[PDB]
RNA sequence: AUGUUGUAAAGCACUAAUGCGCUGCGUUAAACUUUGAAGAUGUCUUUUAAGUUGUUGCCAGUGGGCAUACUGUGGUAA
RNA sequence: GAGUUUGGCUGGGGCGGCACGACUGCUAAAGACUAACGCAGACGUCCUAAGGCGGGCUCAGCGGGGAAGGAAACCACGCGUGGAGCACAAGGGCACAAGCCUGCUUGAGACUGUUCCUAUUGCGGGACUGUUUGGGGGAAACCCUGGCCUAGAGAUCCCAUGUCCUAUUGUGCGUGGGACAUGGGUGACAGAAAAGUUACCACAGGGAUAACUGGCUUGUAGCAGCCGAGCGACCAUAGCG
RNA sequence: AGUUGCGGCCAUAUCCACGGAAAAGCACCGGAACUCGUCAGAUCUCCGAAGUUAAGCCUGUGCGAGCCUGGGUAGUACUGAGAAGGGAGACCACUCGGGAAUACCGGGUGCUGCAACUU
């Protein structure tokens, strides 16, 4: 019947993982956290969106499902295919319950058998990201808006001052790709320290001068 | 039938009066079980015992 | 919660991580004597001789030694009233205790200067510790050390 | 003493007192002990409890404002002082902090415009 | 279990230690003339019945071992008792490494 | 003065999980721990502060509890 | 035809289960103690070696080689912190070892005392000493009184066997009695000798406890909102969602 | 000043790469009648002294991997003791106290005991 959502919105204090204790759990309903493009180059989407929580709760493995496939839909049609990449940033690993009266037994033998999955969220945690062109601002914070949406309590949307997914702020990233620091391969990065042989440093200059 | 079974509600309050009290250690003479090699200098063992749990 | 000798005892009595093994040899050479406080200490890798989980931690004194053991004398709290305990520990799980340090090189000048004194005639035995007291004064002074104007300095935020 | 003050902060009020709020105490809310028994402060009665020693009401007083080392003896012949209620009341809820508006906890050196109004 | 039939141990009559030989001891019979089966024997004339409780409700399948060490100097005899072993064997074949 | 501890928080070094990019970025734990508090708990010294009990005789009632501040467990919840 | 019996726990009782004796991890909030028909499992055995001791060795796995030879046969070099094994549940422990191979053995001997779990307390299970006209292994220091450690447990009365004593008017005995130690058993496991039915029914009580109303609750039941993917020939909102 | 024999604490001592080394030592090294042990004198046991510093042992080097100790993270997270504060709740705030942890940066790389021997 799935139950309302009203009985388990809020959160326990220990979290009840599928593990080797549990095994009858059923099978999470989102399967993909990352769309859009999805290789392109660090330095080809410069900017970041996010989707931040202002409440302690669980999300549902169907809510989250829902707001992907709105948010997705919405970007293709005004930014284009291949011009974003979205990432769900959860993963729901906590395991719901439910004890299934059907004249049964009552309150006797009352610890109850595994019902859905959920993903727990704190305060100031982001639940959705976006990376995308600067012209392609306006897109995203009109994705993101229509997304939440589906989400119980209130959330809040931030235009970030970091760069793309690489977790470090706009200014410290670009002096450090003047410098010849970066080295940039297809999807991902690297950084280059002072810190081992000699040798081993001058052969990451000439990786991060043609890769 | 059904009941409650089992609570710790007011027993520090019962074990705190009169203070919890300690003995005194033995004199030395009391112990049991010593060793053979310990009761040939039984006069000189004493003294360390009896001078350091009285001192 | 059952109720066996070992009873809840994962975190208790295990190693520590880099710390494995059998006991070491200075562990057999030391010399114990009637009267000695002591600690006890389990050592989980050695199987015989060891004490209940309920002593590991505790300090106890000297009443007898054995040629491979120990027995220790101590308090344990019954529910209103204290009791004295008869343990009987191997070598292995024991270490000399360091808890009368300060107490023991203090009365040692004591008596040192009490020699000192009757040597010279003059003496006196009272020397008791005092608690640390109010304050005594200060005279700060500015010549260098220039003063450095702190406030309250409006609020930012950053993400 | 410092540590045990910070146990009993939500129950009484402490601080700092002069020297002449503390003559104005003794002078009129002054007793002794014979041990369990409370007598009077005369000058006979001080010269028979400190036999070659103290022998006025003004000397006690000077020992307890200084350390002295008769502190502890002088501060345990003195009976507990019974004050009244201060005249004006308390202006504040009485049961917080000094310091979050209320007469309970360090008062630290403004003591005296409390205890004042209660002598 | 598999148990050998011969053993060198102590025997209390030599003071020292000899070959014995190993078998299960066994109760007898008991008999009419003591004391606790006269006076339940003349209980049970007459009239009434069953006086005395007999036991319903069992359970145990097993019983202890209990060996007899036999010397075969002296012929003295002490018993020994070990723990529950279903079954027993006394001759051999012991099993090979 | 000198010993004991493995929780909260945090973390991935072990056990069990979890998306991508082809070295990095992303997400987890009552029956995970490389770390690790606040708090508790042993012993020595009144040759530290402040304060001012030991031994034993004859005997009663009681062994359905409940509320609350803070804090857990089961339950959609009461 | 006579006399009598036909346990208990329990979100009412009954049916079912055993939370009725007892072991491991978590629930449990960093000393110890701590509840629920709370969660996940295991117990009534097995072993003359799977017990004791001496010696010699290294395990799971990976890399490069070798007639028939292949995904898997056996030889053999270089590495391998245990990622394997150790009767069984789980936790703890262990590398010239507690694991593997091998030699000899019956300490799985006879007695005796102190102490822990553990108390106001029995039984039980462990630890540590002493005494022997006593063993085993080892050149020897040294170790050994069952199983690497935490589970595998049974009173009073009666009977069977062994050692030391004994029956009061005296002496014996093919007739008995006792002290101490082991075994025969009560699993509802501090331990009665025990089948049902009553709608023909009785008595002492109980709101400590059900079957109707009220009160707290809202999973289910009933009635409503928000979003905007789609539909509506075109056209998200005429109407729908 | 060191090495060797027997050690205590058990990585600041371990692991990977290159180099150095006067005198002694420690080794590698030549053999199998006896002792002892193997499929095999490879290992183990006995008897030796031609050769060599090639290795082992000991010492240097490296913006080396690890380990040890500091800083930053940060008075942040969490928290002992209080009060008729706010909020539908989830929870947030105030007064007196205590106070962490990766990612990043800096510096270090065995210390000692008894004995014998070496220009
Ligand atoms: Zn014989």
């Amino acid at each position: 019947g799935r139950r309302p959502g009203r009985c388990y919105r809020y959160l326990s204090k220990k979290a009840y993982p599928k593990s080797r204790f549990n095994r009858g759990v059923p099978d999470s309903k989102i399967q993909i956290f990352d769309l859009g493009r999805r290789k392109a180059g660090v330095l080809e989407f410069p900017l970041l969106v996010n989707c931040i929580s202002n409440e302690r709760e669980n999300l549902s493995a169907e809510a989250l499902e829902a707001a992907r496939i709105c948010a997705n839909k919405y970007m293709v049609k005004h930014a284009g295919k291949d011009n974003f990449h979205l990432r769900i940033r959860v993963y729901p690993f906590h395991v719901l319950r439910i004890n299934k009266m059907l004249l049964q037994t009552g309150m006797r033998g009352s610890f109850g058998k595994p019902y859905g999955r959920a993903a727990r969220v704190v305060f100031n945690q982001p639940i959705l990201s976006i990376r995308t062109k600067e012209s392609f601002r306006d897109a995203a914070v009109e994705a993101l808006r229509r997304a939440k949406n589906k989400f119980p309590g209130h959330q809040k949307i931030q235009v970030s001052s970091k760069f793309g997914f690489t977790n470090m702020f706009s200014d410290e990233f670009n002096k450090l790709n003047e410098s010849g620091r970066i080295i940039l391969r297809g999807g991902s990065f690297s950084v280059i320290r002072e810190k081992g042989s000699i040798d081993k440093f001058k052969r990451d200059l000439e990786y991060a001068a043609n890769n | 039938a059904k009941r409650k079974n089992h609570t710790n509600h007011n027993q520090n309050r019962k074990d705190h009066r009169g203070g919890i009290k300690k003995p005194k250690m033995p004199k030395f003479s009391e112990f049991l079980g010593l060793h053979p090699a310990t009761l040939a200098r039984l006069e000189e063992a004493g003294k360390l015992w009896n001078a350091a749990t009285s001192r | 919660r059952s109720k066996g000798y070992r009873r809840g005892t994962r975190y208790l009595f295990s190693q520590d991580h880099r710390k494995h093994g059998v006991a070491h040899v200075s562990k057999y050479l030391e010399k114990y004597e009637i009267g000695d406080m002591v600690d006890i200490l389990v050592n989980p890798a050695m199987m015989k001789g060891m004490p209940h989980k309920y002593y590991h931690g505790r300090t106890g004194r000297v009443y007898d030694v054995k040629p491979r053991s120990l027995n220790v004398a101590l308090y344990k709290r019954v529910r209103g009233k204290y009791v004295i305990k008869k343990i009987i520990v191997r070598i292995e799980h024991v270490r000399k205790s360091r808890c009368s340090e300060e107490s023991q090189k203090r009365i040692l000048m004591a008596a040192e200067m009490a020699r000192d004194a009757e040597s010279r005639g003059v003496v006196l035995a009272p020397s008791k510790r005092k608690i640390e007291g109010p304050r005594k004064a200060v005279e700060v002074s500015l010549d260098n050390n220039q003063p450095i104007e702190v406030g309250y300095e409006p609020h930012v935020v950053i993400f | 003493t410092r540590k045990m003050l910070q146990i009993i902060k939500d129950h009484v009020a402490f601080g700092t007192i002069g020297m002449e709020l503390l003559r104005k105490l003794v002078y009129t809310k002054g007793s002794g002990r014979n041990g369990h028994v409370r007598v009077k402060l005369t000058n006979e009665f001080i010269e028979d409890m400190f036999d070659g020693k103290i022998r006025c009401i003004e000397e006690l007083v000077h020992h307890i404002y200084n350390g002295t080392e008769m502190f502890k003896k002088v501060n345990s012949f003195l009976y507990p002082f019974h004050l009244s209620p201060p005249r004006g009341g308390f202006k504040g809820q009485k049961s917080k902090s000094f310091n979050d508006g209320g007469s309970v906890g360090n008062h630290q050196d403004l003591l005296s415009n409390l205890l004042e109004r209660m002598i | 279990v598999n148990i050998p039939k011969t053993r060198n141990t102590f025997c209390k009559k030599c003071k020292g230690y000899s070959a014995h030989k190993v078998s299960q001891a066994k109760k007898s019979k008991d008999n009419p003339r003591a004391q606790g089966n006269r006076r339940y024997a003349r209980k049970q004339r007459g009239y009434g019945g069953q006086t005395k409780p007999i036991l319903r409700r069992k359970a145990k399948v097993t019983k202890k071992l209990v060996l007899n060490l036999e010397c075969t100097k002296c012929k003295f005899s002490h018993q020994k008792p070990l723990k529950r072993a279903k079954h027993v064997i006394f001759g051999g074949e012991r099993k090979r490494k």
